[PDB]
Formats: C-alpha cells, structure tokens, sequence
C-alpha cells in the first residue's frame, strides 16, 4: 500500500538543510509517504 | 487498564498489516475479560449467532453482553486493547478516534452505535485470514438516544404495514442541519420483539396509583402554550399531547400517602432510562487538557469515566 | 493509587469480629434511628407502618444512641438471618451454629422478623445497609469495635492477598455452599464480577428475604436479564424485586473453591483474588 | 512632575498638583509545552539499553529530539515576546483620526465648557469618515501621503523614561519611532520614500532574553527526570553540533520622516513564518449599514432634473411616481441586488407585533389625568333614538369645549410632528398597529352617558386599516 | 394585522409605512502602527516547569508570569488603518426572521398560528429546523456550498414614510435621535433622557425631537424587538446588529471618559463571529479585536442604495451627474469611512 | 494531582480578599481543563447561555456537563482547585465542606444545585470585580433523588391548586425545607422550567402508551408476556383513564421518537449521579454541617 | 497564486468562500497584464515584482556555485518568449547589469563503492553512503 | 511558453427588460421620421457583437 | 451540465490552480468547425472556466444603435432593447 515509511537514522546526517520554512499541510496532496508527529511519538524509536 | 492482548494468528498481507495500523484508537468489542485473545472471536463472524448474521437491532443486542474496549498500541502480532467497561481506571486518559460525521463537544457522554449511516460502512477486509470487523461509531449520548429512537418505531412499522402506502420517512436525522440518512435495510423479528417487549414494558412501570393525578393538568398546559414561550416550544407541533385533549377521581388509600412523589420517582425509575434498555450504556465523556472545546470528525479525544 | 483504609468506631452487639474471620464482608448499618417516618410512606396505608418501629424496636431491646451508631452486621449475621427463609436446610443449620455459639440467638430472630417487616412495610433492607470492606484488623475491647475495614476498590483483596498466602490472610469467605451463587454454568475461562443479590416476593413466602452472592463475566447492565431468569418468584401478581449492587471484580477464575472450615463446622469456599470494586443498588422492577 | 507655564491674570492661583503616577500591572502567563512519548523515557535513563550499537543509537535521535525541542520552546518565548507587544501596543492604540482632532483639542489647555467637547466630538466623528483608510483611498496622491507619515509620526508624545541605552545610528541620530507595518504596505512604502543608512548601530546586549534560561530549563526536567538528567547534561556540549543540520550592531531598516529616525520594519515573514498565529496588526472593522427601503421623497423634491428623460415608451403608464418598494445598491462584487419590502415578511408579519402587554401597562406610570376624553369614551345606548344626539349637546357641552381633542393633530404637518412644540402628544404615538391614548381606568368600554371625571389611563386600541395612521406620518 | 400583511407584502401593495435597514458588515484591514522610545515597560518573571502525564509518555509545560505598564503620561503609539483587504460580508440582502426566536407570545387561533409559521418559512435561508428545540439550537441549516462569504443580516425597524430623506445621506442613528453616551452632559441624569425623554430635542438633530417616532421612544415597537430587556431574539443564534443600539444597559453606566474611549475602540469586541457561516451572536468562548466605530458615536453609516436600477447607474465614477432624485425614486451617496474606494 | 490553579483577577478589596478564604473547600465547576484558568470562568456569570441567568433546569444540563472541582488551598492570585474526574478510582483524597444533612462514613456525595434551600444562600459576591459564585449542595444520592423528586411534586400543587410533602425525617435530622416567608415565591418560579418538562414527559409518556395498546396487540410475543404482567394492575387503570378522559399511527410514530429523546434526557438531566464518595479514616465518621470530610473519587 | 499565496500566510469555510470570490475578480482583472496597461510604466515594475516575489526560495545547494556577475547571484529564470523580451526591457527594465555570468559544469552520481554492495546484496542504495556512513559512526563513541 | 486558452462565452437572445427598465434614457432618442412604427418597443430577437 | 466532470474533481484549493495552467482542452486547433477532442491528443490549455465552473460575458446589444456607443458612456438600456458591456479577461483588448 504505502511505501516503505520513513528512515530516521537517514537524515541524522542530512545532505542538505530545507532553504524554505512553510506548513507542511499545505502541500499534503504532494507526498507519498508522510507522518505528523506531536514532539515525540513511539515509533521514532 | 488491564492491557488484554489480541493475537493476530496467521501470515499477514502486507496492506493486512496497514489495515491494524488506521485502528489506534477504535473500539474493540470482545465478549470476556481476557489477558489473551484471538481475532475472531472479536470479528464480526463472531458476531453471527446461529444461522443469520444480527441486524441493526441485533447489533446493539450482540453489543450488550459483549464488553468495549480501546485499541491503545498497535503492534503485528497483538493488538493492546484497553477494556472501558473494567479498565478505565486510569491517569493515563485513553484515547478515542471519531469515526463518524459529527464534531461532539468538550465533555459530551459518548455511546457507541453500529454503523447505521451511508457512507459510514468502516467495514475493514483482512484477505489472509477472511474476518470483517465493522468498527462501531462512537457518538454523543443525545445524538445516539436520537437514532435508536428512529429504527424501533421503524420496526413497528414492519410489523403492521391500515393506511395506504405513503408513510413518513423515520430515515431523515437532523444535528445542528445535517441531513443525515439511516440505513434501512431489513428488519429481524426476535431482534424487534426483544426490543419491542422492553419499551412497552418499561412505560407499563411508569404509570403508578398516583400517575393519573398528572393527568388532570392537561388543560393546564394548553392554557400555557396559548400565553408562554417556553410552553409552546415545549408543546411541540407534532405531539400526540395537542392531539389528546379532543379525571381527579380522590378515592385516597390513608389519605397522606405522598401520592405525586411515588409516581415521580417510578417514573424516573422505570421509563426515563430508557436510554439504557434500548442502546448501551454511557461510559465514555471527554476531556480535553490543552483546552480544546471541540473534538472533530476524525479527530482524537482523550477519555475519562461514566458521565 | 491503590491503597485505601478505613475505620470505624462501632459497638459488638453485631458481627463482634473477634469470633469473626480477618475475611469479613462488612456491610453496614445505614440508619437504625432512621424508619418510623419513611417506613410510614413509600407503601400503602393497609401494611401497618408502626411495624419497624416494633420489630427493630425489639431488636434494639434484644441489643438512647450512645457514642457509637449501630453498625456492621456481617455477612455471617445474614446467613442466619434468611436460614429459615431460603429453601436450603442443614447447610444454613450450620451458620446459625456458628452464630449462636460464637457471636446470642435471640438478635437472629429479632432480626429476621425485621427481615419480613422491611419489604413488609416496602422499606427494603437494601438502600440500607451498604458495603463497607473487608476488616484488616479488629482492635475491639469488651464493648467497642474499632475495625480497620478498607474500602476503595481493588486493592482491598490485594493488600490482604498478596501477603495472604503465609499463615491466615482475608482469603475473603463465602462462608456458605448456598450462598455465592456461582453463575455461568454455561461458563468458560474469563475474569467474573461479583455481586451482592437481594431478591423478594410479596405474601408468596410473606415477603421473603434471600440474601447472596453471583459471580458471572456478565455486566450489572446484562445481569438484569439473567436476574429475570433463573427464578420462579416473578408471581408477585407489586413490583422491585432482585436488588443487587456491584461487589466487583474476580479476576482469577480458578480460584473458586469448597470447603468445610471455619471456627463447629460450616460449609466456606475460599475466593482467591477480589477486586472490591463497590458500585451501587439497582432496584427497579 | 508634568510641564508648567507661569501664568499672568486676575484669576485664582490655580491649584498646584506635584504627585506621584500610580499604575496598574498586568500579569500574562505566556505557556508553553511540548510533548515526549513512551520511548525516550525508557530510554535515556539507562532503563531500556543494551550493549549493541543501535541501542545506543536509538538513544541519539530521542537525544536529538530533546535538542529540536528545547531549542524551540525556548526560542518561542523570544517568539512571544513580540508577539506580545504588538497586542499591548494595539492595546494602547488609539486609531489615527480618532487623535488628530483630540491632540488638536489638547494642544489647547482643554475646554471643560461642554460645547468644545461638542465641537471635539461632531469633528472627530468628521476627519473618522474622511481619512479612516487614507492609503488606498488617498494612495496614489503623493503630497498627502507625505503629509500622511509626518502625521503619523509626530503626533504620539515621547513618553518620559530614559531607558539608558539608545539605539545608535551609523551617522548621528538617536533612534525613538518604532512604525511596525505589515509586509504588503513595507513594499508600497520602501519603494517611494527614501530609506536612508540600512544598519541598526545598536542594540546592546543588556540582560533581554536571558542567559540561564537555556540553563535553567534543562535543569529543572533534569532531576524531574531524575535519570535523563545526565543525558541531556552530556548533551549540552555536543547539542549545538548536530542540531545545526550540515554594544553589538544587527541588520534592521531606517527611514528618516521629517526629522524622526525610525525603526520601519514589518514583521510576520521573521516571526510569524508557518506559526499559524495572525499577524496582530490585521484588524477586522465592524460597521453597520442603514439602507432605508421604501420611504417617501419630501414635498418639494419631487422634480425631474429636466423634463424629458426616463420616460416610457408612449404605452406604457410611467411606473416611477408609484411609491418606491424597492432597494438597489452592490454587493461584494460588481453585483447589484435587491431589498424589495417582499423580502420584509420575515420580520413584520411574525405574531410579535402584536405585543404591547410589555408597553401598556409599562408606559402607565405617572398617569395623565382624564383630559377631554371625547373620542375616547364610548357611551351605550338609551333614551329614544329620535334625540340621543341632543342630549348629547345638552350635556357633554362643557367638556367637549374645555380644550382642544387630540385627534385633530392634523394641522401638523411632516417635521412638525417630530419635533418638541405643539407636539406633547409625540410620547403618545408608540405602535404601527396600535394608537395609544389617555382613558379612564376602571370604567369599561361601553356604559353610561358622561364618563364619569376619574384619573386618566393611557390606553390601547388596535388600529383597524393602515389608512388610519396620522397624515403627518402619512402624508395625503 | 400580520396576516393581512402577508398578503400585502409577498403581493406587492405598499402599507403605508417604510423601513429603516441596518445591516452589519465586517472588513478585514490592515494596520500601520508607530510608537515612541519608552512607549511600554515590560518584566520577566520564572519558568516553573510543570509537568503532565498522558496516555504514552511524559508532557511538560512552561509558562512564565510577565508583566507590563503604561509608562506613558499622554498618548503613544497611534494605529493609522489604511488599507482594506476584503469584506468578509457579502453585504446584505439577508432577511431577519423572527421565528428562530421562542420569547414572541404567538397567536391564539391555532390554525393561524401553524399557518403563518410555515407559509413564512417554505425555504428561508435563515429559517429554523423541522420545530425549535428547548434544548440545542434550530442551527440554521447550511446549505452545501458558498460564494460571497458570511451573510450579513438584514434586520428592519418600521419608520414612517414622512421622514425626510436628507436625515440619511448622513451618518446618522437608526433610531432618529442621538443616543451615545459620548453625547452626554454629566448631570448624572443624563442618558435616561438622551435615549427616550422627547420634550428634548435630539442632539444630531437641534431642530427636531426625533426624525423616527417608532424607533426612538420606550416602549415602541423599535424598542420592543431589539432590547436587551425583551429578547425576542436572544436565544435565537442570528446576529442582532440592533442589538449594538436599543440597548438599555450597554449605553447606559458603561464608560464616560472620552479620553479614556479612544483606547479601547480599536480594541473592542465583536457581537459577530466571522468564522461562522452565516454570522452568529458571539459564542461564549471567542474574542475577536475589532475596531468598530459605530459603538462609539453610536451612529451607522449610509451606503449607496437607489430604488432605481436607473438612478444606480448614474452614480457611478462620481457624484457629479449622480441622478439623486426623481419623481418618487430617490438615490442615496455613499456616507461612509469606504467613500472614495472600490468596494 | 493535577490541580489546576485558577487565577484571581487583578486587586481586590481586602473584605473579597477574606471572603474567598473561607470558600476553601467548596465546590467548583470549571469548563476546560488547563492548567491555568481565570476566575470569571468560574463564575456564575460564565454559566449564562440564553441571554438569562439560569434555572435549575440549566443549572443541571450545565452540571452534567463541565467538570467538577474541589478548592484544595486558597492562594495570593491563585486558587489551587484538583478536579475529582481526573485521576484512577480511590485516590488523592481532600476535603469537602458540609452542608445540612450529615454525609455519613459512605454515602456517595453529589454536587447538587444550590437554589434547593434558601435563594442567596452561599452565593459569595466579590463587591470589586463585580462577579457571583453559586457553590453547590454536597447531598448523598438516596437524599439527593428524594428531595428533586419532592420539589417537583410541590410546583404541580403551585400549578393548579385548590398534605404538607416538606417534612423529610432524617436519622437525626428533621428536615426543615420550607424556607416560607421569602423563599417558596423564589424558589416555585425557578422550577417553573423543570416542572413542565417533568409534567409534559409524563403525559406524553402515558397518553402514548394509553394509545398504544389499543392500537397494537391487534396484528404475538408482544401480546402474550406484556400482558402476563399487567393482568388487572394496568388493566384496571387501562379502564380507569380511558373512560375518564379522552380516547392515527403516523403522528403517533413521530410522536414515539420525540418523548423517548426527551425521557432520556431527564435521565441525565435529574437522578444525580454520584460524583464522589465519602471514605473515612482516622475520623469519627458522622459529619458535623460545616465540617471537614475526607472525599475520595470514584462510586 | 496572489491571493491563494496570500492566504497561506496566515491560514474557516468562510475563508474558503472569501478566497474564492476574491479570486475570480483578481484573474477577471489582472491578467493578459502586459497587453492590457501596458502603455503606463508603474503597473508592470509593479507586475514584476508580483512575479519575483510570489514564489518560495528554497533548497540551499552551493554544490553549484551559479553565483555570477562579479558576485552577485542568480536567483531567477524568466523564459519570456523572445518578442516580449524585446519589449519588456526597452521601455520598463534596460537594467542589464553585466552581459555574461558564470554557470558550472555536471556533477555526477556514480555507484562508487559500497553502493556497488548495497544495491546488489542488499535493495536500497541511500545516496552518498561514503560519507553518511562516515557520520553517523562518528556519532555515538563520543 | 506560447500557449492557448480557452474560454466559454454567454449571450443572451430574446429575452426581456424588468418592469423598472424599460425607460428610455431620454425622451427625444431613436426616434424614426414621423410615419414609422418607432421598433424599439418590439421584444428582441437579436443580438450584435 | 455533466456531473460526472465536476464530481471527479478534487476540492483542495492547493492544486486546483495547477491544473489551472494546463488542462486538457476538449477542442483541437487543427479542424475547421471546432471539433470535439480526438481520443488520443493532449492540447494543455489553460482553461480558467473549468476551475470556477463560471463563464463570461463580451459585449452585445440588441440595437446596433446601442451597439454604437459600446466602443462608460455606452447607451446601456432602452425601451425594450439591452446591452451587455464587456465582462471577460478580454475587456481593455483590442482582438
């Protein structure tokens, strides 16, 4: 169904840093894979 | 909480395994205490007595003996599930999913609900091992003592189908607008006359000695409604009450036997919870800490105890 | 944040729990100087309303307020009390042995006339008389009996379970074959609810009193259906019978027993692991 | 101790006042959280870990989190403040014309004779409806909105504090204006007026935000943890590395007006940038809108403007001296629309119209005595039909000459009647349904052949026809 | 009689009297602000971490006590309000029903009374649900899409039709007197006989008593559907836009200091609420800052309405040639702080 | 806990600064739940809806609906109040303040409306900022069903007049509810509101029933077990009512679904749950009106 | 884009209807902009800043460097149909501050090292894995 | 970049003036010499664009 | 008229506009009269009637003597006669 979710030890060493700072909803029909995590959730571990 | 353990037993289908991780937050009902559980006997294959599968009606009788729970974590091969009936004692505040077209309210009660709408099927398919499981549709106490309401005088009307066939709908719901359309489908006679045997039953309990002293003052309200606001909002248009008065009788058993206040609180007793006979009981009422005054559709609130 | 104590300061007319077991049922006394005005109301006018104001005034003659209200009768003192009315003998020959050995008879047929005369007069013994725990400790002198008798929930059983096990812990008797009515015959392995049953019947057996137990994984809101059934006193013709309030949760389904000892031998069934969880009455129809 | 002039004259020697200003704080609370799941509690406090390297690297990300986090609510607070002081400048924010008449006023003494607050009050009503939104209304017109900024400007007095520390230059003036904008009218405004010297000189580094509160806020979660407290305090040399994602002088805008250096600089692309808060200086404006529908043009402007124009085709009757039912104005587009009385049945013909049991017996209060009551009085019957007229002048003569009857008001004309004289019957005409008026009390309606003399009622009637309303609210 | 009325109306015969309009509108403005050096002293105050535990982990909060002060012995920091953005209002042509409202004593004759109910109510936009119910709301139920915006409501006093039309052209009262307490005298008996005493004469108007004999006195059918007192609407959801005048208490003991008013206008409080469909009376929990200067000065402002579509074109682009009366048809210009701007 | 701290408003007088003390342990009814909350939201300004200062019929729909509060410790600016709803079964226990009747070593107290005894009774008004808290009535359940069943019947003998239900004998208490002089006008015209409810559901409770019956059991199981219980008891007033009185299915259905609705809210609305419980220890048990009682959360 | 960018700032059905009728009377009037007041220079410096600035800047790659013109760098493309382009600057923009600026050349994305492995052995093949690799064991021996 | 598009267009034909403006805009206009049936009171059938 | 079109659209207001660049038309430029689009051919018009489901009007009068002032001062109405002033992104365009 969805792709293979996130990988969160990839961009501990991101190879580039966002030039642009928005919400992220405002383009949510864009993505594929996407998740809005509340300032910790269980699965980042 | 008593943390009951759901074993999900075989392969699983890679969009199957999805399918568990949308539920954090629905209701499950299993028919025990359990600290360990297989699926199906959760799934709506159990749910089917002998023979036919329960309708509408049906439903809120399968739910009546069987027990609410939360689905609090998800994981592959359990499903941790947290009993409201039992395991609500908690500082730790349950959450619930709104699956349902209705925003409820900060501190509403919440009841639970079959999925009786039109385009609210939440019928979920599992194609490794086939169980469907309809996910009920928590939904605040007046809006769910609003809709039980409509499919039981719906039924009586499958009972005897006098006039000619142009009947009123009972299919059209209204909260805050909203059209709503009900299902109606089909109509089971056991899950009726179980149904239908509890209403007259409970309004028989509520008329006492001292009921029809109440009586008397019926031409004391229609004088009020013809001079009062509040009367005539009350005295709604399409009431059988209008309609009755187109009878004091003293014959006093002691003469001091408090004859309103027995016929007040039978009353109470007996046809005012008929919310509990009818639908299941209220145990789930929000609570809101960031202070949110709304809970949306779709969204999640966390839960305290009976209201 | 399971853990609770009670205590409360009562005389040892009643349950006296130095003969008593440290696994005690206390319920109470809910308003002895209560019932000549309400025992007046909530009947008819032919059921003779001076009668509780009689019979328990016999039973305060068979014994002014003093500095310590009537309370705790037991669940023992009740076995006894509805001996003659439920129909089961020579196990409720038993109880009543125990009782007028170890507790005077003559508060027994005092307060079984009591018993007939509170759903006589329609004031029932239930709205009266609500649960109070399971008794810790019993620091009682020669008159007093200031019981530390926890209520609250759960943890009651468990902090008298836990440590059970070595010597004598609560293990919290039945204290009768007849009474704890263990339900689902029909049954399989899930965790049970406890419940404290009253049933009644108006000039069948002249308003009798049946005081005891269910255990079922049914909820208070299904027992109704099963409390209509398994009964053949639904031939009152007014109404309330069956009263039951919520004793809680029995989250270990093996652990019901039968045994024979206590004290004079008396029938008792060990119930290992109680959630005392304490709910309400019930009574409607 | 405020500014005195030594004054000359015969008057009192006005009363001398040397007093200390007391004021009122306020307390705001400014909260703030952030949550933290069920991992990273286990872990970062040795309760969940192992001796493979993962374990010790499912730590870093929950590390890092605690780094993006606390980086962030304690930058909110930086984040707050000014979202706090343009609430509490706008709410100490007189609008402008609502203050150019009222500084004009107190750059008089001021003029405690109630007439000049009455000239204050129908011009400051005056320069509200002339330049309330004068850019955009007035935007093109360079000149005035030159003389537009230098009004906005000058017109707030310095308030008296030295705050000790002045914001510099780079050429010579100390810096005092502020002139918060929003982004929209900052390129509108940089774009034609010049804009000199575009760096801020100084800012000095005085005790502002803090230097401990990035301290102290891991602190007190530290030992609150208990065993995370070690992780985040190892954390603190290593944070500002990896969360960086491979006196003094800052970067701000000046613009000189007249001779005022101020700090022109919008907000909400700095601060506000995807925090869903509203920026505080967009501010909603609540008017209302009378739109009179269907009432009757006076007497003598009813001409054409020339003689031939609107005029039908020769077969058609000229609708327009028909009176006017209707109302046209635009909407919120081009769009024209339509009032037309048809639209009123919601208000009118709902069954409260009818409801004067609230006024009758409220406006009966301090009752008129039963003056001249000849149409108010209705006699029964009696005596032979032939001379019940001439009893009637027999007997009622005396009353029905003692003063002029109320119902011939008809020589007022329109205006008349709304104005004070001649007109105490105005505080009589309360109701389109209903003609009030002075009665008995307790004498009934029929009955009788004089009333007899008691203490005057004022009393209802419904109003039959819609005729019968009076002709100077009516006109022929 | 309002039966009698129904036919008239909904038919098209004029009853011989007219009406006033007052209508509320909302239009969202930017700002530019100034300020002086030392306009506000501001203090800091603690942290105090509190904690909070939830279903999962641990959840912290920070809030810090903080103050601030006036600091200022006159004025400073002005708020000019140039420009305007959008109206939020469709402005107009949305009509008040009074059948959301439950506080009307109704009629007698009960086929009268369930006849007008419904033939009013066939398909008004502001029209309840199936009855009222005591407990909720009627809802006012939404249709399934929009355009314009939030519907601003229409809401209509009777009036005479000898009122002259120059007391509009201007931005006078609904009620045909002056009425605000900015108008007052400090007598202390004041404005209890501003508002309804009518041997005096009006303050906008000297030479008359009142221009509208209906609206303006006690008791009066403009006072008797839109006081604060009476409430026929009030538990009715609609927004009142007369309920900002008529009001007894409000104009009455509030505020006098008009040194004082000038800084609490630009912040005031809205009765609307813009994030409702068609606007409401404010629900207990909201706040919405709104300069409104019509609950100041107590007056409303004409917009441009001709009963004419014919006299509607000719002003446009300018008042110069604005065909401002004819033979009964009658133009009104635009009296407004919108003069002179697009929309 | 959880205790939430409600702020005081800025400076008050020094007699509202003492009046607010001895409200220590009173019961408080806040809307949300944050941490920090104002003291108009508390107060009974906050509970007006309608345009109007509620009945005991508001009262009780907004009772049964925002959440209860026990005031632990009275600060300078601050109210230090932990909610009961929050929190497992049987923990954190505080103390209430009593109120007539004597809430016993159990009993399962209720937040019950104050206007049931005198009108301006226990209403602390802050003379500074202008406000008004209405604490509630501490009753336990059989005590609090009884008397809100026994004010209604008062209102119907009010409703159309032509014995004296207000003694109420208590364990040691002889219940003094008649407050005559002043109250009994106030108190009468404030149930006005849930009187009419409680008649209007009532007779449209049986006169839906009384044509009923007669228009089923005419076209099974229904017939057979209904009337196995009413044989002679809701025949003989079945008779009794039918003749002294007055006698269309499809007003009758859609009068079905409006009564049950409005049945069930009374059962929301009256009944008065049992918020909180009375659990002693190291206490005499019998409360002294005016006194201390340890209170503990769940039923 | 001017309104719709405009309201995301900031941001409610009303919202969504007030967008909506206020974005219609923007495309009915501010469009085919450079044929209609066309004539008149201040609406098209205004119409191109409208372009300039409507738009979000955001990636930071310098691994091209296509900062030009002495030091001052690109940020803008404007592909405008050569017959405009004649137009747009003769009149309104003739501000061409050089004639030549400085792009770069390709770089490229091979399969090196242990990317070669890793999509073979393994699937996935996360880009730059030679120095993420690098950083993340540089990570947690402290 | 050079590109189409594409729009719909509506017309009216025949229809008819409201009650309010069927006035002419002056009285002395498009009137034709004084034996001809003056067309413009005639309901519309056409249109020009 | 088809509500099988304006069903199958999305609401989001982020990409309706997008789609408001290039649209498929349902016209090709090839054929004489306008023919309705071949299967297979994709045009990418603009398309801004498709977004609003709203269209335009152009100037039309039923006199040509109305029709004449149409090139503000345009004779707007007359006895039984109409015009309709230019409402389009094509008004202040010469072709």
């Amino acid at each position: 169904r969805d792709p293979p979710g996130y990988r969160y030890a990839a961009a501990i060493l991101p190879t580039g840093s966002i030039l642009s700072t928005i919400e992220v909803a405002s383009h949510r029909r864009l993505f594929d894979f996407f998740a809005a995590v509340r300032s910790d959730e269980n699965s980042l571990y | 909480c008593f943390e009951a353990d759901i074993a999900i037993p075989s392969g699983i289908s890679r969009p199957d395994a999805a399918a568990l991780q949308r539920c954090e937050g629905r209701v499950v009902f299993l028919p025990t205490i359990r600290r360990q559980l297989a699926l199906a006997d959760v799934a709506h294959e159990s749910f089917v007595s002998g023979g036919v599968s329960p309708d509408t009606l049906g439903l809120l009788l399968a739910y009546r003996r069987r027990f609410p729970a939360v689905i609090t974590r998800v994981l592959p091969t359990r499903i941790v599930a947290c009993p409201v009936d039992l395991g609500l004692t908690h500082a730790g505040t349950v959450n619930l999913r709104n699956t349902s077209p209705v925003d409820l309210c900060n501190g509403d009660p919440v009841s639970l609900v079959p999925p009786v709408f039109e385009g609210q099927a939440t019928d979920v398919r599992l194609e490794s091992l086939d169980l469907t499981l309809r996910f009920p549709v928590p939904l605040p106490t007046p809006l769910a003592r609003e809709i039980v309401a409509r499919l039981v005088a719906r039924g009586i009307r499958d009972l005897n189908p006098r006039t000619p066939g142009e009947l009123p709908d009972l299919n059209v719901l209204y909260y805050n607008g909203a059209r709503l359309s009900l299902v109606a489908d089909v109509q089971q006679l056991a899950s009726v006359n179980t149904e239908l045997r509890s209403l007259v039953l409970n309004m028989v309990y509520s008329i006492t000695e001292g009921t029809t002293l109440i009586l008397t003052l019926i031409p004391r309200l229609l004088a009020l409604s013809a001079q009062d606001g509040y009367v005539n909002a009350l005295l709604q248009m399409q009431s059988v009450t209008r309609e009755a008065a187109q009878a004091p009788m003293l014959m006093q058993d002691g003469e001091r036997r408090l004859p309103l206040y027995e016929a007040l609180v039978a009353w109470l007793a007996h046809a005012g919870q008929l919310g509990d006979i009818l639908a299941l009981a209220p145990a789930v009422r929000v609570c809101t800490f960031d202070g949110a005054a709304v809970v949306q559709s779709g969204d999640m609130a966390p839960v305290i105890r009976y209201p | 944040p399971r853990y609770h104590l009670t205590r409360q300061v009562t005389l040892t007319d009643l349950c006296q729990p130095n003969a008593e077991r440290a696994g005690a049922l206390l319920l109470a006394l809910r308003h002895p100087t209560d019932l000549p005005h309400l025992a007046r109301h909530r009947a008819p006018p032919g059921r003779q309303t001076e009668r509780l104001a009689e019979a328990w005034g016999q039973l305060l003659e068979a014994s002014e307020s003093g500095c310590a209200r009537a309370g705790l009768v037991s669940f023992n003192f009740l076995v006894a009390a509805c001996a003659a009315a439920y129909d089961a003998r020579d196990a409720a020959e038993a109880v009543r042995a125990h009782i007028t050995t170890n507790y005077a008879g003559a508060r027994l047929d005092r307060f079984s006339e009591c018993l007939r005369a509170m759903v006589h007069t329609h004031v029932f013994p239930h709205e009266v008389m609500r649960f109070f725990g399971g008794l810790v400790s019993w620091v009682t002198q020669d008159e007093l009996a200031s019981v530390t008798a926890v209520c609250s929930g759960p943890q009651e059983a468990t902090h008298t379970g836990h440590p059970g096990r070595p010597r004598s812990a609560v293990t919290i008797p039945a204290c009768a074959f007849v009474d704890l009515d263990a339900e689902l015959c029909l049954g399989g392995p899930g965790a049970a609810f406890l419940y404290l049953v009253f049933t009644y019947r108006q000039c069948r057996d002249q308003e009798l009193c049946c005081v005891y137990v269910v255990k079922s994984q049914l909820p208070p809101r299904g027992l109704e259906a099963a409390l209509e059934r398994l009964f053949g006193r639904l031939r009152i013709t007014t109404c309330t019978y069956a009263a039951f309030a919520e004793l809680g949760v029995m989250p270990d389904d093996s652990p019901r027993c039968l045994h024979r000892t206590e004290r004079v031998g008396v029938p008792v069934v060990i119930l290992e692991g109680v959630v005392w969880r304490p709910g309400g009455w019930r009574a409607c129809a | 101790h405020q500014p005195l002039i030594a004054r000359d004259g015969p008057h009192p020697v006005e009363q001398p006042v040397h007093n200390y200003m007391t004021k009122v704080i306020d307390r705001r609370a400014l909260n703030a959280a952030f949550s933290l799941a069920t991992e990273a509690i286990a872990l970062l406090t040795g309760e969940a870990l192992d001796g493979t390297g993962i374990s010790l690297h499912r730590q870093l990300r929950a590390i890092q989190q605690l780094a993006r986090n606390v980086q962030a609510v304690l930058g909110a607070f930086e984040r707050g403040t000014a979202d706090q002081m343009l609430h509490v400048l706008l709410e100490k924010a007189p609008p402008l014309a609502l203050l150019l008449p009222m500084q004009r006023y107190l750059d008089n003494g001021r003029l405690a004779t109630r007439v000049a607050r009455a000239t204050l009050v129908a011009e400051l009503k005056r320069s509200f409806c002339d330049t309330s939104f004068f850019l955009g209304k007035a935007g093109h017109r360079r000149e005035a909105i030159e003389a537009w900024l230098v009004d906005l400007t000058t017109a707030t007095q310095p308030s008296v504090a030295v705050p000790r520390l002045t914001h510099a230059d780079t050429r010579g003036r100390p810096v005092d204006g502020v002139l918060v904008t929003t982004a929209a009218i900052k390129q509108r405004l940089l774009q034609s007026f010049l804009k000199v010297e575009d760096t801020e000189a100084d800012v000095p580094v005085t005790y502002g935000e803090m230097v401990l509160n990035g301290a102290n806020l891991v602190t007190a979660l530290v030992m609150g943890k208990a065993v995370r407290s070690l992780d985040d305090v190892g954390r603190h040399l290593l944070d500002m590395q990896e969360e960086q994602l491979e006196t003094t002088r800052v970067r701000a805008d000046l613009v000189a007006i007249g001779d005022r250096l101020v700090f022109l600089e919008a907000l909400e692309r700095r601060i506000y940038a995807a925090t869903n808060v509203p920026y505080p200086l967009v501010g909603a404006m609540d008017l209302t809108f009378v739109l009179p529908l269907g009432l009757f043009n006076p007497a003598m402007e009813r001409f054409a403007a020339h003689a031939g124009d609107l005029v039908p085709a020769p077969g058609h009757p000229e609708p327009r001296a028909f009176p006017p039912r209707q109302l046209f104005f635009w909407g919120k587009d081009h769009q024209v629309l339509r009032l037309s009385m048809e639209n009123a049945v919601g208000t009118v013909c709902h069954p409260s119209l009818m409801n004067i049991d609230a006024a009758v017996g409220g406006v009966n209060h301090d009752p008129v005595e039963a003056a001249n009551p000849y149409g108010a009085y209705v006699a029964a019957p009696a005596g032979p039909g032939a001379d019940m007229q001439q009893r009637f002048l027999n007997a009622w003569r005396q009353r029905l000459a003692h003063g002029r009857v109320r119902w011939v008001a008809e020589c007022q004309m329109t205006a008349e009647q709304f104005m004070q004289p001649d007109n105490a019957n105005l505080a009589l005409e309360l109701h389109p349904a209903f003609d009030f008026f002075a009665g008995v009390a307790d004498v009934e309606l029929p009955g009788g052949e004089v009333p007899p003399a008691g203490p005057g009622a004022i009393q209802a009637t419904w109003r039959v026809v819609n005729g019968n309303l009076p002709l100077a609210l009516c006109p022929v | 009689s309002p039966v009698a009325l129904y036919h008239q109306l909904k038919t098209g015969l004029h009853p011989g009297f007219g009406f006033t309009v007052v209508r509320q509108d909302r239009f969202v403005t930017e700002n530019v602000l100034f300020s002086e050096r030392a306009s506000e002293a501001y203090f800091l105050g603690q942290l105090q971490v509190a904690r909070h535990e939830t279903g999962g982990g641990v959840n912290f909060t920070l809030t810090q006590p903080r103050g601030n002060v006036d600091l200022g012995v006159g004025y400073t920091a002005v708020a000019a309000t140039g420009t305007v953005r959008n109206p939020v209002t469709d402005m107009g042509n949305l009509p008040q029903n009074f059948y959301l409202g439950r506080g009307a004593p109704p009629l007698l004759d009960n086929a009268a009374a369930v006849y007008l109910r419904n033939a009013v109510v066939a398909g008004n936009r502001l029209g309840p649900a199936q009855p009222l119910p005591v407990f909720g709301c009627a809802q006012v139920p939404r249709r399934a899409g929009m355009d314009h915006g939030q519907d601003a409501v229409c809401e209509f006093i009777a009036t005479p039709v000898a009122t002259d039309i120059n007391y509009f052209r201007r931005p006078c009262n609904p009620r045909g007197r002056a009425a605000g307490g900015v108008y007052a005298g400090d007598k202390e008996g004041d404005v209890i006989a501003l508002m309804y005493d009518h041997g005096q004469s009006d303050p906008a108007r000297p030479f008359a008593a009142t221009a509208n004999p209906w609206a303006s006195q006690r008791f009066s059918y403009g006072d008797l559907l839109y006081n604060g007192a009476y409430h026929l609407n009030g538990a009715s959801p609609v927004l009142s836009p007369c309920f900002k005048f008529f009001t007894a208490a409000d104009i009455t003991a509030k505020h006098r200091c008009l040194e004082r008013l000038i800084v609490e206008t630009g912040s005031a409080v809205s009765t609307a609420t813009a994030a409702s469909d068609v606007q409401f009376k404010r629900p207990p929990g909201c706040r919405e800052l709104v300069e409104d200067p019509c609950g100041l000065f107590q007056e409303a402002y004409p917009i441009t309405c001709a009963s004419d579509p014919a006299l509607l074109r000719s002003a446009r682009d300018g008042e110069a040639h604005a065909r401002e009366t004819h033979f009964t048809q009658y133009l009104i210009y635009d009296a407004s702080p919108l003069k002179g701007l697009s929309l």
